[PDB]
């Protein structure tokens, strides 16, 4: 998987 | 922008050949010239048509060698299309994944890094960010021909812009600490992902990070991780990919001083 969400 | 504003009629589409987050990309002729061309149908999106044509006209203007040329879009029916050069050999992440890597050698693998690096420097002269470089976003022509693509079209579509989920969506792996950290990009963004890309090239096309999951990509850059030196991958071009990824954009080196540096290896390698 490209995309993955990231929560800084 | 009559020079570039074109009609769908203008155009006889055939057979779809993949697609991404922004749209469909379909292999198309433009009936005027006979020519072949790739055309990318957007997918329904709320951008103001003011504004993608401003963009788009500074996408018009990006000439060179080694980038894809936009020719037109047509814009009378939304969702819009944007038409460009066709690359008769695909991208080039499929390109190597298949390739022979006894024609495809040390010397191509270094002629093609030089062509992307050439094509960066360019973007750099024109303070024109990529966002979105990385293997699958280089094309392939014949004779190990290497064309950048798809420069700056994360600007032509809002797209998720927001969403309720906590955090953002990025390609992670390929996208710069402080782009994760504040979703802002930067031509030393581009530079970092310029690294990870030469990481692609190196491996024949491998996935970055391999058995790193995504979310814990961040926090190992923090504290110093990077990707070790690939198999058969010549010193000097690791470093010039650990020089990509300083943790400081700052102290990441220039396209113009990456391209230079690939022009001397290619040179000397020829030999
Ligand atoms: N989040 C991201 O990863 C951004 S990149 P993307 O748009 O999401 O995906 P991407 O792999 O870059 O593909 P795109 O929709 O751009 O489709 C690429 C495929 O379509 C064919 N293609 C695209 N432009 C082409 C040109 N100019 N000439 C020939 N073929 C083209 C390719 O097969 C490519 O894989
Ligand atoms: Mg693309």
């Amino acid at each position: 998987e490209i995309f993955g969400e990231f929560e800084a | 922008y009559d020079k570039w504003e074109m009609e769908r009629t203008d155009i006889t589409m055939k057979h779809k050949l993949g697609g991404g987050q922004y749209g469909e990309v379909y292999e198309g002729v433009w009936k005027k010239y006979s020519l072949t061309v790739a055309v990318k149908t957007l997918k329904e999106d709320t951008m103001e048509v003011e504004e993608f044509l401003k963009e788009a006209a500074v996408m018009k203007e990006i000439k060179h060698p080694n980038l894809v040329q936009l020719l037109g879009v047509c814009t009378r029916e939304p969702p819009f299309y944007i038409i460009t050069e066709f690359m008769t050999y695909g991208n080039l992440l499929d390109y190597l994944r298949e390739c022979n890597r006894q024609e495809v050698n040390a010397v191509v693998l270094l002629y093609m890094a030089t062509q992307i690096s050439s094509a960066m420097e360019y973007l750099e002269k024109k303070n024109f960010i990529h966002r979105d470089l990385a293997a699958r976003n280089c094309l392939v022509g014949e004779n190990h021909l290497v064309k950048v693509a798809d420069f700056g079209l994360s600007r032509l579509m809002t797209g998720d812009t927001y969403t309720a989920h906590a955090g953002a969506k990025f390609p992670i792996k390929w996208t710069a600490p402080e782009s994760l950290a504040y979703n802002k990009f930067s031509i030393k963004s581009d530079v970092w992902a310029f690294g990870v890309l030469l990481w692609e090239i190196a491996t024949y096309g491998m996935s970055p990070y391999p058995g790193i999951d995504l979310s814990q990509v961040y926090e190992l850059l923090e504290k110093d991780y990077r990707m070790e030196r690939p198999e058969g991958c010549p010193e000097k071009v690791y470093e010039l990919m650990r020089a990509c990824w300083q943790w400081n954009p700052s102290d990441r080196p220039s396209f113009a001083e990456i391209h230079q540096a690939f022009e001397t290896m290619f040179q000397e390698s020829s030999i």
